[PDB]
RNA sequence: UUGAGAGAUACAAUUUGGGAAGAAAUUCCCAGAGUGUGUUUCUUUUGCGUUUAACCUGAACAGUCUCAUCGUGGGCAUCUUGCGAUUC
């Protein structure tokens, strides 16, 4: 409908606006009639977009937090030319609060263009890593196993790091957009980017996110808006929210 | 012959109808063999909403 | 072709088929029964013959 | 605390056979007809044979002739008979399985209690990690 | 409350309420011998449940011909304590006598004691093996079925029913292969009885696996010709 | 990697059969079976190499003294977080 005219005047002033001069992502928005009763949590639930790959895992700033002992956790991944041009730089949790501290999170933050942890210390992480993370969804911290083997009750954790299904997690993780659930009805998700690829590349993108996240079926990962989407905004992280899907 | 026919299906629909398990034969036969004889975590709550699908492309895709 | 010749001689000689949960077996003539004596069966034979004729002893 | 998990299994027990008195397991067995000739040996149906219909037939708890064929007091019993009917045999699953888990409760103070004895204890350990106790070949006064 | 239906054989019901039961018209009103529930619905009745009776698993997994009849004399072989024999006394009604034969005396003082209640049933307690023996009692009975459990339940038929049956019979045996052989399979056991049976002028009719209730049992109907 | 036998059967082939409507063919409630390709579990036929295995037992846990059982104290929440069971 008029969603390609919507991207298109929104792709011509991102380039022509002095103070839109800058931001590089583009969201869509989404509010809904009745509010999705999950409160705001800080695991962000990742959604695939079937068609087109939004990044590839070569091109983005990867910082790991691991376990505590973190020796076999680096050198495993570090020598196994699967993830070896892979991470950017691997650190401890415990060695992560003692170096980094004050306002040398701000550079962290600046230098470091993606975040992602492990399942085992991710819920300690917002004490250590700053709330200037948590402002909005940039580089909230997202989601890797390590081991593809679960734990059961009384069972001793067996340690173990596969570097081949940790690099599919981040192939399968850079390649398309992530969801995190809030309280209220409006939640964005950032979809493409301006430069990466065009705009029937961010329709189909919208399409597909708008077809996992109104999936009655799949609840777990899937069915968190109910109902029906009342309207949903395209917008930079700068720019006016513009409409489009009315009702 | 169809009157005495309707009336002997007419009897077997009132007892065959009423007389079995049509949704509830999977559930009775698998407890009456008992009686007669996405990962999840333990511990964080946070496993399966957040974990990335791992598909054959991400295997493969040397890229 | 006389592999499927012999399948069909299966057939005809065979005498219980099993009609559903149900099974029908056909019963052999009175006559059969009182002047033949009854079959030897292959578990009981073969436990003598190859007891008799296992490799612990060089026979052959 | 021996006397009392034996009692409540017992009481599990006790309403499991009880529990099987009033209940209705349906019989699936080897139902074979003999016949005479070869001929009737081919042209067998069991509608046939029993000269009623094919519904008729496959339930085994009853299986009324023609001639015997010549409802909802237990009202909408098309989710309320069948639910109700599984409902009792969940009861006797649930008599079951706490009865069992009773049983093996009971057998580890068992071993508890009869390790506080007397004579020479030794603990043997099997190489999966399952822990025993073999006693001394001691004859007691 | 509790719908009723009647069964393929005459005399024996199915309660159909809520839960399920396979139930016989009472002959004795207010009086159960082992402890068994019932319904009145008047008329009183009676249940039975097949794990402790044989006879009631061979109608349960379905029997074609049920030779016990509401109106025919049943002789009972193996009364085993009048678990079932008060059983079959319901489901004949006091038109024909049932005679139930034992050996051993725990069933014998059981027995006893309850054909004092019931008039349907006369108990014998001498050795089924020997028809003589009490040949003063019966003279065709209308059929028999068997529940012994001694190694020649062929021999202990064939004995009793070639003098003590009517033509055009109805014979019904129980057999459990850990009785009889209890080393192979109970199919070839089954099969071994069958032609044991054919030798004796009984041509079988049905044979039914006691499956869900009573594991490595039997039971044999058939008919019986042109002796005795 | 063989010789057959016995089935759950996954797809198709007109059927066999009770009931209903099919004036003329259909087609439904169904109940199965048979056939081929599957896919198969187990029984024996089969040849070579190997006569040793497995379990139990005798006075066979214990001076680095061990094992119970009740308590106490501290670790492991970045998780053996602990069952009338044994987390260390």
């Amino acid at each position: 409908g008029l969603a390609e005219k919507a991207l298109k005047a929104l792709i011509l002033q991102c380039e022509e606006n002095p103070s839109l001069k800058n931001d590089k992502d583009i969201h869509i928005i989404i509010n809904t009639g009745k509010k999705m009763g999950i409160n705001r949590d800080n695991i962000p639930r990742i959604i695939p977009l079937t068609k087109y790959k939004l990044f590839k895992p070569r091109d983005l700033n990867i910082l790991l937090i691991t376990k505590d002992p973190s020796a076999l956790y680096r050198e495993t991944l570090t020598k196994d030319e699967h993830t070896s041009e892979l991470f950017k730089e691997i650190i401890s949790v415990k060695n992560l609060r003692r170096r980094f501290k004050g306002s040398k999170l701000t550079q962290l933050y600046k230098d470091f263009d993606l975040v992602v942890a492990d399942y085992r210390v991710h819920h300690l992480l917002p004490e250590v890593l700053g709330s200037r993370f948590y402002h909005g969804s940039k580089k909230l911290p997202y989601m890797i196993r390590m081991s593809k083997e679960v734990k059961l009750k009384r069972q001793q954790m067996v340690e173990k790091c596969d570097p081949i299904y940790v690099r599919a997690q981040l192939r399968s993780i850079c390649k398309n957009t992530s969801y995190i659930p809030n309280n209220d009805n409006c939640l964005s998700v950032r979809v493409g980017y301006i430069q990466k690829h065009s705009i029937p590349e961010i329709l189909q993108n919208i399409q597909d996110t708008i077809n996992f996240l109104t999936d009655k079926s799949k609840r777990p990962q899937g069915g968190v808006i109910k109902g029906g989407i009342i309207s949903i905004f395209v917008k930079t992280s700068n720019s006016t929210s513009l409409p489009i899907y009315q009702f | 012959r169809k009157y005495l026919n309707k009336l002997i299906k007419r009897n077997s629909q009132n007892l065959r109808s009423w007389d079995l398990e049509e949704e509830v034969r999977d559930e009775l036969e698998d407890i009456q063999q008992s009686i007669l004889k996405f990962v999840k975590d333990h511990r964080y709550p946070g496993l399966t909403p957040g974990l990335a699908p791992v598909g054959l492309s991400d295997e493969e895709d040397s890229s | 072709i006389k592999t499927k010749k012999r399948k069909t001689l299966k057939n005809l000689r065979k005498d219980s088929v099993k009609r559903g949960k149900f099974r029908v077996q056909l019963l052999s003539t009175t006559q059969d029964s009182k002047t033949l004596p009854p079959k030897k069966e292959s578990s009981i034979i073969r436990s003598k013959d190859r007891w008799l004729n296992r490799k612990a002893l060089n026979k052959g | 605390d021996s006397n009392y998990v034996r009692t409540l299994r017992q009481i599990e027990l006790k309403k499991l056979e009880k529990g099987a008195k009033q209940l209705m397991f349906k019989s699936s067995g080897n139902h074979t007809i003999f016949v005479d000739s070869r001929e009737k040996m081919n042209e067998f149906t069991p509608e046939k044979f029993f000269n009623t219909t094919s519904e008729m037939v496959n339930r085994s708890e009853n299986r009324l002739t023609k001639d015997q064929l010549a409802n909802a007091s237990s009202i909408m019993p098309k989710e309320s008979l069948d639910k109700k009917k599984l409902k009792k045999f969940k009861q006797v699953k649930q008599h079951l399985q706490r009865e069992t888990q009773l049983k093996q409760v009971q057998q580890r103070m068992d071993a508890q209690r009869e390790l506080l004895k007397k004579g020479s204890k030794k603990k043997i350990v099997d190489s999966s990690g399952k822990i025993s106790f073999k006693w001394k070949k001691q004859r007691k006064r | 409350k509790v719908v009723i239906e009647p069964h393929r054989h005459a005399g024996v019901y199915i309660a159909r309420g809520k839960e399920d039961l396979l139930v016989t018209k009472n002959m004795a009103p207010g009086e159960s011998v082992y402890g068994e529930k019932r319904i009145s619905v008047k008329v009183e009745y009676r249940v039975w449940n097949p794990f402790r009776s044989k006879l009631a698993a061979g109608i349960m997994g379905g029997l074609d011909e049920l030779f016990i009849a509401p109106g025919k004399k049943v002789l009972y072989l193996g009364a085993a304590s009048g678990t079932s024999v008060s059983h079959v006394s319901d489901v004949v009604g006091p038109e024909g006598v049932v005679y139930a034969v034992e050996f051993s005396h725990r069933p014998g003082r059981e027995l006893i004691s309850m054909a004092k209640k019931r008039p349907n049933i006369i108990p014998i307690i001498e050795d089924a093996r020997h028809p003589q023996k009490y040949r003063m009692l019966i003279g065709m009975v209308d059929c028999v079925f068997a529940d012994v459990a001694q190694p020649d339940q062929a021999r202990i038929i064939a004995l009793n029913s070639h003098m003590f049956l009517k033509d055009q019979g109805g014979v019904v045996i129980s057999i459990k292969a850990n009785c009889i052989d209890s080393t192979v399979d109970a199919e070839t056991v089954f099969a071994r009885e069958v032609q044991k049976l054919r030798e004796e002028r009984i041509k079988p009719l049905e044979q039914l696996t006691l499956e869900p209730y009573e594991r490595d049992h039997c039971i044999v109907v058939g008919r019986y010709m042109r002796s005795g």
